[PDB]
């Protein structure tokens, strides 16, 4: 069992979805470290299966300035996939302010 | 041209409980300068009043986006204009007191 703090992390994109900062408390999650997350677009993440959702969200979050993402999976550095959800809100546009919470084990 | 700036996550009165490294590009302090400390006490005497009254109503917006400018004092004690772009979080699975998202970004009063 794990606490709030320690499910949550923060990541910032550029407004093609690439990472261009991440917090250090996804290596332990999810299994990256942030360096290598970096210019890669999230979308490289998602799940077959979460992809045209994903589309669908970034679409709402760019015409309304925020978003939840509903839940949806992301690819895990070891395999598997880990649930989460995230709220993103776009900083004017200039990036992505995501807050990320873990909603799963790795799968 | 990249914009300078970092993210911080401050507490509902304004004392920062994370921030992103890149506040060294930005501001010229180490994480462990800011952490601890409230936003306020960086801020220039003029606009200490917005920051703090931004802070306060942010809580109260539903979550939108609220921006302040305010002059910033860097590591080497100069007023650098700041555009802070702040929202409220809470994980909707608890009842945890709201926090506060920041993204700073080093920006031109012109
Ligand atoms: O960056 N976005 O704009 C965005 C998401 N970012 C994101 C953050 C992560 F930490 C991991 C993944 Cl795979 C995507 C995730 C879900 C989203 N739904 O709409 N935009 C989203």
């Amino acid at each position: 069992f794990k606490g709030l703090d320690s499910k949550t992390f923060l990541s910032e994109h550029s407004m093609d979805m690439k990472f261009t900062y991440c917090d250090d408390r996804i290596t332990e999650l999810i299994g990256y470290h942030p360096e290598e997350l970096l210019g890669r677009s999230a979308y490289e993440f998602y799940h077959a299966l979460d992809s045209e959702n994903m589309t669908k969200s970034h679409q709402n979050l760019c015409t309304k300035g925020q978003v939840v993402s509903g839940q949806y999976r992301m690819l895990a550095k070891h395999g598997g996939y880990v649930w989460l959800e995230t709220q993103g809100t776009v900083i004017y546009p200039q990036c992505i302010m995501c807050v990320n919470y873990v909603l799963s084990e790795i799968e | 041209c990249q914009p300078t700036r970092f993210i911080s996550r401050h507490n509902i009165e304004g004392i920062f409980t994370f921030v992103d490294h890149r506040c060294v590009a930005t501001v010229g302090y180490q994480p462990q300068e800011l952490l601890g400390k409230n936003i306020v006490e960086f801020c220039h005497p003029e606009d200490q009043q917005l920051l703090r009254d931004s802070f306060q109503q942010v809580v109260k917006l539903k979550g939108q986006v609220l921006s302040v400018m305010f002059r910033f004092r860097s590591k080497n004690q100069e007023w650098l204009w700041m555009r802070t772009s702040s929202f409220t979080f809470q994980n909707p699975y608890s009842d945890e007191i709201e926090y506060i998202i920041c993204t700073n970004t080093n920006v031109k009063n012109s």
